[PDB]
């Protein structure tokens, strides 16, 4: 259930270094990367690979504990060329490359970088956000069920701190610019939501600018074949829906696939799941793709995508681009503990408004739901009130009919394939990349440890599945956490290895090292990250 | 309802549950009694939604029924479109 | 699509409404009756009268 | 409250002491008379504080009953979480 | 209750932060009354001090070199003193620093 | 928890509440007050009553 697979990788991995690993140096300048006092410089021989050390006669992906054998030198390939070192390729001439790139594209409007940057430092963001986007789930048959309820909400954080919410995730602010985007929210909201998104097509405008059409090899695009962000074969870090997978299984078709979740190879993608067949501690490897609107259920009925191709490159630009760039690797990738949190959902005290009367608005009459009378502990009112936002009767009793679509509990994907057709030779289809995702997993921005309103671990519990996302001080969050575990996740960014290794994924250290280790900009920040995810295929 | 009787968690326990703004968990317990116990959790989650579900029962004279939220059929769709209600008005019908 | 109007008739001696609030408005919940020219114009969030 | 009798300070002089808004410090003293006097003081704070305690006595009208404040056992936790509430609201019922 | 409206009266008459001596009372300040309750210009300056000092914290550990621990101390307590055990704070409020 | 009498003392906050309490009461208080400021304490028995 992802809990005891972290507590034993937590477990194993107190001992399981002895020294400090020689991936994680990014820090040595050029001077001091060339002395021959160097152990890694005899390991780097070839721009377009990484060299390193491996066990012996073992194929992966192998078993939970590492067999014993003895030590060879294995190859990956770098298909980014953000993954040379960097006292190799440095961050100033990433940041000038960038504003190379940015010339005259779009940029963002300082208000939207204010705002965000402070909504993605706040470490007093409401927890209600974050089980309000774990039950929406990113449906868009419960964003449009609970407008009224998320109007309010995004009005009431709005006009009380002038920050911006329901940032984290993609499948949000796509809902707030199609559906609150008339006039339901303020004037400056939705100028902030469509600067991001503005900024996010002028992103993939740009990786269309930078290559060439019409050269597509083996059912590969030529933005495929050149880019990363408009790759198919990679998804992005939390999934919401099984539209990446299908799009993946569908798009690569011969470098040889292989997907991992929970246990046996493959995905079964069953959808609509409701209160009577919910069974939270499901040890299958069924996904819930969630209820598509236009057509039925059924169960014979073959699965469909929701969105477009486009989406899944807009939300891996999103994720690998400008979270990064506005978090500086403090955000974090966990998942959620639906058994705990869907309970606390059912709590809902809106009185009984008599006929013929008025809807009391003012949280100073008795008759409103967030009036003392009627804030009684342990419900979803002390949730609201402890978040300081005002909403209505119907606006909290929107949920029971959000109820009848649900999600029963996250899981950790491991996708794998070979290099794509440009540099497949009779030797790197051996070599295979192995990258994780979060199926049902959520990010917050900030995370903090002394609020005491909420038990620690209650919801979310860190499961991180990136360099990027690395997350050293998210870890107390997690059940029996130790100074020792502490200062050795300071160091090292701790990713467990069912999830994929640093060595063997696409997304490095040294592309982490940049987004964490620059102060230029924002703009090009954003655009020395779109240059830095350019592949080395000849 | 009877005979079953009333919960007094006691993990047997019933599945409605038909209760309105239960100050009953919390509450006494006090604390569980000693047994097996593995569900408890799940029934106690249908029931509760069933609760709340059977709980609203008012609230439709206020309604201002539900529509097809999207543009979907709608089965006649020959003679004039369809186009679904963006609910973000107040159902309140006075 | 267009043929749909739903303005209620308003009584002789009596103000034409003019906020939303009122049950009497073309565009009030209780005259939003699907597949009108009324859904069209309350997802825009525009008032007319 | 009799017989000992009242506070006239005197310094022997009796723990409770159950008035409120004393326009009896000062007040006369005036001043003290002659004795050795250690406390005194420790009894009179802990009889003040019970005297305002006790001098609460009604005001519990308007509660709103005390909660956890905190996150903590609520002796089930196993069906639902526990929250407690930041005192921030207005208690006065009316 | 009593600490908002303390505070609120101090901020809206001098345009001055209160409890900015203590440094358990931003924490405190910043953690729980950051919702919403005070205005929006003072939760912004007690945010601001939090985030210099921790800005401060990440300064500490970026010019030191992790891995390094000798006899159970960090490397960042072996270079550093804000960053050691054995140093103290001057004001103590709690027995856990000893 | 409870408070108990035989339970022994447990911190109340993690390690880094006072890294960043040393950080604050020797940096930025020094750098505001400017050597003005003065630790002193307090009276107890005459700041209850």
């Amino acid at each position: 259930t992802l809990d005891v697979q972290m507590g034993r990788f937590m477990e194993t991995w107190a001992d399981m270094m002895p020294h400090h690993p020689h991936w994680v140096n990014e820090h040595l300048t050029i001077l001091q990367f060339i002395a021959p006092s160097n152990p890694r410089l005899r390991f780097e021989l070839n721009p377009a690979f990484d060299f390193f050390v491996a066990p012996g006669d073992v194929d992966l992906p192998g078993p939970q504990r590492p067999p014993e054998a003895m030590p060879t030198v294995n190859a990956t390939l770098r298909i980014i060329n953000g993954n040379i070192p960097v006292p190799l390729c440095p961050i100033s001439f990433r940041d000038c490359r960038g504003t190379q790139l940015g010339l005259g594209r779009h940029t963002m409007t300082p208000a939207t970088i204010k705002a965000v940057k402070d909504t993605f430092e706040d470490r007093a963001y409401p927890t209600i956000f974050y089980m309000l986007e774990a039950v929406i789930h990113g449906n868009e048959r419960n964003f449009c069920a609970l407008l009224r309820l998320l109007t309010q909400c995004i009005r009431g954080y709005w006009e009380q701190s002038h920050r911006v919410a329901f940032v984290n995730n993609f499948h949000m602010l796509m809902y707030i610019t199609t559906y609150l985007g008339n006039g339901e929210l303020p004037e400056v909201c939705i100028n902030i939501y469509r600067d991001l998104l503005q900024h996010v097509r002028a992103l993939r405008q740009t990786i269309t600018d930078f290559t060439i059409q019409g050269e597509g090899h083996n059912g590969e695009t030529s933005e495929a074949l050149n880019n990363i962000l408009t790759d198919d074969t990679f998804i992005a870090p939390i999934l919401w829906d099984c539209d990446a997978l299908i799009y993946r299984d569908e798009a690569a078709r011969d470098r040889l696939p292989a997907i991992r979740v929970s246990g046996r190879n493959g995905y079964q993608a069953l959808h609509f799941v409701d209160m009577a067949g919910h069974n939270f501690q499901r040890r299958d490897n069924v996904l819930i793709h969630g209820r598509p609107v236009r057509g039925d259920t059924g169960q014979a009925i073959p699965i469909t995508p929701h969105h477009d191709r486009e989406w899944g490159i807009l939300s891996k630009i999103y994720y690998y681009i400008v979270i990064p760039a506005f978090s500086r690797g403090s955000c974090c990738t966990m998942g959620v503990r639906y058994d705990r949190l869907y309970p606390a959902l059912q709590a809902v005290i809106v009185p009984e408004i008599p006929a013929d009367e008025e809807a009391p608005t003012t949280p100073e009459d008795p008759r409103h739901p967030l009036h003392a009378h009627q804030l009684v502990p342990n419900s979803l009112n002390v949730y609201f009130h402890n978040a300081h936002l005002t909403v209505d009767g119907d606006a909290l009793l929107t949920l029971q009919e959000l109820m009848g679509d649900m999600a029963e509990r996250t899981t950790a994907i491991l996708v794998s394939s070979a290099p794509d057709a440009g540099a497949a030779t009779a030797t790197t289809r051996n070599m295979r990349i192995y990258d994780g995702a979060l199926y049902h997993g959520l990010i917050m921005m900030a995370y903090q440890a002394y609020d005491e309103t909420i038990a620690t671990g209650t919801f979310f519990y860190p499961v991180p599945v990136n360099p990027l996302f690395a997350c050293p001080e998210h870890l107390a969050s997690l059940r029996g956490m130790t100074n020792a575990r502490r200062v050795l996740a300071k160091m090292v960014p701790p990713i467990p290895p069912f999830l994929g290794a640093n060595h063997h994924a696409t997304i490095r250290q040294p592309v982490a090292y940049h987004v964490t280790h620059s102060k230029s900009d924002f703009n090009t920040l954003t655009y020395s990250l779109l240059g830095g995810y350019f592949k080395f295929t000849p | 309802s009877n005979p079953t009787t009333f919960s007094v968690e006691a993990i047997a326990a019933y599945t409605p549950v038909a209760l309105i703004r239960l100050l009953n968990a919390s509450g006494p317990l006090q604390p569980g009694h000693r047994v097996d116990i593995a569900d408890a959790r799940s029934i106690y989650t249908v029931g509760a939604a069933a609760s709340a579900a059977r709980a609203r029962a008012n609230h439709n004279a206020n309604t201002i029924r539900r529509t097809a939220m999207f543009a979907e059929t709608d089965p006649m769709t020959w003679l004039r479109p369809t186009v679904g209600l963006r609910r973000t008005f107040n159902p309140r019908i006075i």
